[PDB]
């Protein structure tokens, strides 16, 4: 949607064609399909039907985003708005 | 700002019997944002490699291939 455009432009910091945006949308649909299968694997492997915080953290560690130098709470502080940080990191 | 409902629905679209615990949709959204960030940096680099002042489909497509590969779980 429009949102994906706002975010992508915000990060890319230069002008982007209409078609390029359309690609970003397609690739975003792909992203969600792929992680959905990974999250299912994590849940099924832990013998349960829910996605837990630790699962998505493990996702992000496997993606090279969470690391020893860069723990999750730092990504949360850096990238999400106050109202979400409040829910994720109330202490 | 972000449509949490939409997130839940997207995930459901792919795996209807997956349950998200209460605030996990927020970490999912974060991972997506970081995905788009990585995509933007790779694509910009593609553009820059072509001396294209604008981001083109082919920049984003080559970048997508690289970044989805990094996004595996």
């Amino acid at each position: 949607s429009s949102l994906i455009k706002q975010i992508f432009s915000h990060y890319v910091k230069t002008p982007v064609t209409r078609d390029a945006y359309k690609i970003v949308e397609k690739c975003s649909e792909r992203y969600f399909k792929q992680i959905s299968s990974d999250l299912e694997a994590y849940s099924q492997h832990a013998g349960r039907k829910t996605v837990e915080m630790a699962d998505v953290e493990l996702l992000m560690r496997r993606q090279g985003l969470v690391t020893d130098k860069m723990p999750l709470h730092v990504l949360v502080e850096r990238h999400l708005p106050l109202e979400y940080r409040k829910l994720l990191i109330p202490i | 700002t972000v449509p949490r409902g939409t997130l839940r629905k997207i995930i459901k679209k792919h795996k209807p019997h997956l349950r998200l615990a209460a605030n996990t949709d927020l970490l999912v959204h974060l991972s997506f944002l970081l995905f788009l960030h990585r995509l933007a940096e790779e694509a910009r680099t593609n553009a820059f490699e072509n001396k294209s002042k604008i981001i083109k489909p082919e920049h984003t497509i080559a970048a997508a291939k690289v970044i989805l590969k990094k996004s595996r779980g």
